[PDB]
C-alpha cells in the first residue's frame, strides 16, 4: 500500500486538477448552492411580480 | 533578426485560423444539415434553416440555438489554445531557422538547440494560459460587437463559407459522373427521398437491391442527398451573409455566421495581446542564455566538440591536415630534446 | 467486370432485384434468340429432306 502511495496519489492529484480547469474556465469559479439559486430565483420572480 | 521579424499579428492569423474552424464546427453542429445512414424517415426538427430570414425575431429556438452555440464557442479552452498553437508554431520557426542557419549537420547540436527553445516555451506556457483565460473573462460575458467588427466578420463569412461550397459542389458532380448519369443519380437520389418520406418503404438495415439499384448504388444514393441537402443549405447561407438584413449588427440572432465569426476575431486578437507580451518576450530573453549553456555543457560534457568538427565534410579535410601536421612537428621537437639532454 | 459475390447486393448501381431481373432478361433473350433460330432451321431447305 505504502509503496503504490505515492502513484495513486499523484493521480488522485491529476483527476482533481481537470476538475478544478473545467470549474475555472466554464463557471469562473463561482460559488454555487441550492439556497443561493432558489433565493436569487425568488427575488428574480418577485420583481416580475412587482 | 527573426525575433524582429515574427512580432504579433503573425499570432493573430495563427490563433485566427483555429478559431475558424472552431466556429464552423459549432455553426455546423448547431444550425446545418445531419448525416443519411440508413432509409427510414427522419424526425423531423420543426424550424427550419430555410425559414430562418422569415421568422419570429423572438423565437426560443433560434435564440437558445445561437446563444449556446455562442456560450459553447467561448467557455473552450482558448487560452490552452492559444498557448500551445503559439508554442508549437515559435518551435517551428526556430525548427525552420535551423534549417537555415550552419546547424544543418550536426544534428546532436541542432536537436540541443531546439530541446533548448521547447523547455523554454514548457516553462512559460501555464502563466501565458492562465493570463489569457483571466483577461478573456469579460469577454466571456459579453462579447459585444461593433459595427466594424461586424463588417469584418461579414468579409471574412463570405470567404470561409464559400470555400465549403466549392469543396461540396465539386464533390457532387464528381460523385455523378462517377456513378453513372446525371439523370441516373437522379433517379436513386429520387428513390432515396422517396423511401425518407412516407412513399416507399424497404424495411432492410442493408438493402441490397430496391427499385433496381445495388448495396452501393443506395449508399452513393445517400450520399448524394446529403451532398444536395448541404450544398442548398450553404449556398442559401452564402445569399444570406451577403444579404441587406445581415449587413446591420441588429439581426444578431438572423446572421449566426457574421456573429461568431465576429467573436472568433476578438477573443483572438486580446488573447493574441497578452499572448505576445506574456510568452514571445519570455522567448526572446531566455531564449540566448539556454542555447549558451546547453550547447557549452553538451560539447564539453558529452566530447561532442570533437564528433561536432568530424561531422563536417570540409571541415574534417582541414582539421586532419592539421593533426597529420603536428605528429611530425612533435617528432622532431623529441629529437631536438634528445640533442639537448645529451651534449653529443 | 467481376462481381466477388455469391449473391451480389449491388453491383455498378443495381439491387438484389433488379440482378435477377437482368438474369431473367439474359436467359429469356437467349432463349428467344435460339427458338427463332431453330424456326428458321426447321424452315430452312435442309430440313426438307
Amino acid at each position: 500500500m505504502s509503496s503504490k502511495l505515492n502513484e495513486t496519489t499523484e493521480a488522485i492529484q491529476r483527476e482533481l486538477e481537470e476538475t478544478t480547469y473545467q470549474f475555472k474556465v466554464q463557471y469562473n469559479e463561482q460559488p454555487m448552492s441550492a439556497e443561493s439559486y432558489l433565493a436569487a430565483s425568488l427575488d428574480d420572480f418577485k420583481h416580475q411580480f412587482h | 533578426e527573426f525575433a524582429s521579424s515574427f512580432g504579433r499579428p503573425q499570432l493573430q492569423t495563427l490563433l485566427k485560423d483555429a478559431l475558424d474552424q472552431k466556429v464552423l464546427d459549432q455553426l455546423a453542429a448547431r444550425y446545418w444539415n445531419r448525416p443519411i445512414e440508413d432509409l427510414s424517415p427522419a424526425p423531423r426538427e420543426p424550424d427550419n434553416i430555410i425559414d430562418l430570414p422569415k421568422a419570429d425575431p423572438d423565437s426560443p429556438y433560434w435564440h437558445r440555438q445561437l446563444d449556446t452555440a455562442c456560450s459553447g464557442l467561448t467557455r473552450l479552452g482558448v487560452g490552452r489554445l492559444a498557448a500551445t498553437v503559439a508554442a508549437s508554431a515559435i518551435q517551428q520557426h526556430v525548427e525552420k531557422l535551423l534549417d537555415k542557419s550552419s546547424f544543418a549537420k550536426h544534428p546532436s547540436a541542432r536537436k540541443v538547440i531546439s530541446d533548448a527553445a521547447a523547455t523554454v516555451l514548457a516553462d512559460r506556457s501555464y502563466a501565458t494560459s492562465d493570463g489569457i483565460e483571466i483577461s478573456l473573462k469579460p469577454y466571456k460575458f459579453d462579447p459585444d460587437i461593433q459595427p466594424n467588427e461586424w463588417a469584418q466578420g461579414r468579409e471574412h463569412v463570405v470567404g470561409v463559407l464559400q470555400a465549403e461550397l466549392e469543396q461540396c459542389q465539386a464533390a457532387m458532380k464528381a460523385l455523378e459522373n462517377s456513378v453513372g448519369g446525371r439523370k441516373k443519380l437522379k433517379e436513386v437520389m429520387s428513390f432515396v427521398d422517396k423511401a425518407r418520406k412516407g412513399e416507399i418503404i424497404v424495411e432492410g438495415d442493408h438493402p441490397s437491391g430496391a427499385g433496381g439499384f445495388s448495396a452501393a448504388l443506395l449508399a452513393r444514393g445517400r450520399e448524394a442527398v446529403f451532398l444536395r441537402d448541404r450544398a442548398d443549405i450553404l449556398s442559401l447561407r452564402i445569399q444570406a451573409a451577403k444579404s441587406r438584413q445581415c449587413k446591420t449588427l441588429t439581426n444578431k440572432y438572423y446572421c449566426p455566421e457574421v456573429f461568431l465569426d465576429a467573436v472568433a476575431t476578438k477573443l483572438a486578437q486580446t488573447a493574441v495581446l497578452f499572448l505576445n507580451v506574456e510568452m514571445l518576450n519570455d522567448f526572446y530573453v531566455r531564449f540566448p542564455r539556454e542555447v549558451e549553456a546547453k550547447l557549452h555543457e553538451h560539447m564539453h560534457a558529452g566530447g561532442g566538440l570533437e564528433k561536432f568538427a568530424r561531422e563536417d565534410p570540409k571541415v574534417r579535410r582541414h582539421l586532419d591536415l592539421i593533426r597529420r601536421k603536428e605528429l611530425l612537428e612533435t617528432v622532431l621537437g623529441k629529437i631536438e630534446e634528445l640533442h639537448r639532454i645529451s651534449s653529443g
